[PDB]
């Protein structure tokens, strides 16, 4: 199966989001300024009504918590950046897991 | 248009100051990082400063590092490089650049000359067509621009309606540590004696400028 | 800290050649190179970044690969206007550090200076110093000497010269020499004389004048 | 590796009582260990921080790297009434979370 | 203790109606759901009805739907089984229990008999120790419980002061559509004739108590 | 719907013996039964849920297995107490449906039965009927045959009889056996005699009166 590309479709899908360091404040990072992240959104799997409170009362125990399949990144890539560091030097140094590629059903 | 510009450059003495400043338009100065890059007379590039967007973070080589400042103000969109405890190997041709992975947009430069030796007006001597010049070919002329400090000079003929054929060769420094050149011209011979021939040498740091008349030889 | 090599200093080529020049970095700098031209009288312009980048603006023609230590900028088809040098620089930690250039000059047809002597003016005579002046005008290819001789003997470290960058039209050089010398040094002899060698000249080329004369 | 559980990424317990939920249609089970995924994935690099906060206020159940979630579970047999007034066992798949791991 | 008990049953005449009641004490009531299951005269069990523990939900089978309603009433922890249109087949014991995957602290049972029949006290004879009782040895005497209807009858003997070597058999139900049982007890042949024996029956649905004293004839 | 189906009507153990009895649904249940325990004189008790799993409070040597169509309820050792119909159910889709249980008898040794035979009072009598009783007391096994006969002929129709469940103490049976007839069939004849066959009596045992004697 394809990963899904969406834009401003219901399925666990990739939406576009651009980062701005120098909108954020963060002018320590010199480059890239603004850069194409992304993010996971959408249904994974058909919801069994029987399955609502267990995920009703997960979200009221933690937001954040998951009892289920989860739309989240299946392939991500690096993005090289320019910064100065805490003893006044510049670095170009590859950041890990920086820009959503494509996205999937845990 | 993007466009930087240098200011400020000039001849001190060794262990003196002097404050650059680059005037930014054309883009967005308070989101740019801003570096000064210089080019030395045996034509190096080397990195001098760089400064973020905001002005909280700097970076400098161990070469300037505690005697140059960078800093800027996004009000006056200016960005400036404050020298102390100059030396000689400081001289160069001084660039702002705006700063993204590498320099872009450099500005044109301002010359920093670091040297104890006083400012001193050329003497502008003339190169005369020779009397053995062919009939109806080619001649040369020109004007030696001699023992001058700092750089630069400009020389142009017949206050510049004499531009085709002319060379203006790079400065010498010669073991006196005065600058000489030349600037030279070819004309038709058939020109020579109806045609005049005048060099105009500017030297703006010593505030000289000298018309030269450039005949054949009586 | 890091050390940028361009091995070739000077490069020759002609229109819709392929053009490769190589950097090399003294330790791993990954993909942060960025490259620049400089023409004459300018400041050098952003080619390239991050080894292959293309900046905003910058022809197709030009492009950079390379990663680690051994980079290389290449234009595909040489245009004249791309008469400069060209210099890399790392930009992977402080202190940033550039490559010594290399200068890339057009190629054309062979053709032998046209040369002058210039006696020292009355003028400068009165001071108590003489230049004498060689020009070498509009050549191709840049390799030339100029011998000093005075009565007949050779001149040696006396003498300075200064060459033009290659002409944006006819792709040549020009050069001049000054012999310097007292006044009495210059009056103790009588023959001036340029000597001039070239690859476009099948006999050396000789102008000279008498003092006084 | 093993899966991590937790109590008052990490396997945290919660049961779910259909009864004082109001779900009265479910017989049973009235009451199960259900349970849920809550955790730490990867060291956070201090420039992924805008991209994790600027997504968040995109929409909160956004996901823009690793997510703890389930990566076990299990069906529940129920007995519950229809909709024709009849009642049924059945197989329920996935309402059980047994390990949480991170995607 | 978690109990429930069940009530309201008696005759009815086919097409009749009758509600039934069960009540619950020891536990949460509100919180289960409950169900009604009979005990047929062939001792086949059958299930009745169900209702969800609020009371929105129920479920019946195609031999009651339609005829009976299951309901309850929370604040009075109490279980119904309203029946009407009452045929020959829903003769049986119906118990209440509560409802988990399965059956579970079912109560006693209210008896249901569905007939035409009327209520019908039995006459009580006795059955006489044989003059022929081995001396020394072991005699039987009894009471016979005969023509009544409908069930239950129960029987003691003397007050309940005698109650081992007692056997009252289950009913029959005769051909007349009464029905007949017999209440046993083994003694010594040595104590008949001093020792009295009276055998207490008492038959609820017709308000019949009967005391029969059986002696040697 | 879905039948329910206990081959086994009846089944004979000894105490610290394994019992296992069988229920097979007439079609795929999944794990969807239950079993039921009903002693004399109470109402059924439940045992399993779900094929498996055990109520609350219920001893550990019941047990339960069996997915689909058959399925098999176990007492690993039979104890005294475990005298009962036990019966299953499918809580698969309604309707829900029973087996037609199965009876557990504890064995013992063969016990003879006691025979009595009880006249019709003269109460009774009065009314124009006749109740002749047989009683055969503290049996085992079950298997007994009761022959009523009126002046030595055998009679036929005209008796019922019931047995009592198996003594929690002394694991026997005990069996009533009525003959009725009018008081007129009951006055053209004398002999009036019970003849009873079991395992246990050393030949088949008559008791009898002479009416009016």
């Amino acid at each position: 199966d394809f990963g899904l590309d969406c834009d401003e479709e219901s399925r666990c899908c990739r939406y576009p989001l651009t980062v701005d360091f120098e909108a954020f404040g963060w002018d320590w990072i010199i480059a890239p300024k603004r850069y194409k992240a992304n993010y996971c959104s959408g249904e994974c799997e058909f919801v069994f009504l029987q399955k609502y409170p267990h995920t009703h009362l997960v979200h009221q125990a933690n937001p954040r918590g998951s009892a289920g399949p989860c739309c989240t990144p299946t392939k991500m890539s690096p993005i090289n950046m320019l910064y100065f560091n805490g003893k006044e030097q510049i670095i170009y140094g590859k950041i890990p897991a920086m820009v959503v590629d494509r996205c999937g059903c845990s | 248009e993007v466009q930087l510009v240098e200011s400020g450059g000039g001849l001190v003495k060794p262990g003196g100051s002097l404050k650059l400043s680059c005037a930014a338009s054309g883009f967005t100065f308070s989101s740019y990082a801003m570096s000064w890059v210089r080019q030395t007379p045996e034509k190096r590039l080397e990195w001098v400063a760089t400064i973020s967007s905001g002005g909280s973070y700097t970076s400098y080589p161990d070469s300037v590092k505690g005697r140059f400042t960078i800093s800027r103000d996004n009000a006056k969109n200016t960005l400036y490089l404050q020298m102390s405890s100059l030396r000689s190997e400081d001289t160069a041709m001084y660039y702002c650049a705006r700063q993204d992975y590498a320099m872009n947009y450099w500005g044109q430069g301002t010359l920093v000359t670091v040297s104890s030796a006083s400012t001193k007006g050329p003497s502008v001597f003339p190169l005369a067509p020779s009397s053995k010049s062919t009939s109806g070919g080619t001649a040369a002329l020109g004007c030696l621009v001699k023992d001058y400090f700092p750089e630069p000079v400009t020389v142009s003929w017949n206050s510049g309606a004499l531009t085709s054929g002319v060379h203006t060769f790079p400065a010498v420094l010669q073991s006196s540590g005065l600058y000489s050149l030349s600037s030279v011209v070819t004309v038709p011979s058939s020109s020579l004696g109806t045609q005049t021939y005048i060099c105009n040498v500017n030297h703006k740091p010593s505030n000289t400028k000298v018309d030269k008349k450039v005949e054949p030889k009586s | 800290d890091i050390e940028m090599t361009q091995s070739h200093k000077f490069m020759s080529t002609s229109v819709g050649d392929r053009v490769s020049i190589t950097c090399k970095a003294s330790q791993d700098v990954s993909t942060a190179v960025a490259w620049y031209q400089q023409k004459p009288g300018q400041s050098p312009k952003l080619l390239l970044y991050s080894a292959s980048y293309r900046y905003t603006g910058v022809p197709d023609r030009f492009t950079g690969s390379g990663s680690g230590t051994d980079f290389t900028f290449t234009i595909s088809s040489v245009n004249a206007e791309d008469l400069a040098v060209y210099y890399c620089q790392q930009h992977y930690s402080t202190p940033w550090t550039f490559g010594g250039g290399t200068k890339v000059e057009i190629k054309r047809t062979v053709a032998a200076p046209s040369v002058f002597i210039f006696p020292p003016s009355d003028e400068q005579l009165k001071s108590g110093t003489a230049s004498v002046v060689c020009l070498l005008n509009n050549f191709y290819p840049r390799e030339a000497k100029v011998q000093w001789k005075v009565d007949n003997a050779l001149q040696s470290g006396n003498s300075q010269e200064s060459v033009t960058e290659q002409d944006s039209k006819d792709s040549t050089y020009s050069l001049s020499s000054t012999l310097t010398l007292s006044k009495a040094d210059y009056e103790k002899h009588k023959v001036y004389a340029c000597e001039v060698t070239h690859q476009g000249l099948s006999s050396p080329v000789t102008k000279s004048f008498n003092r006084g004369e």
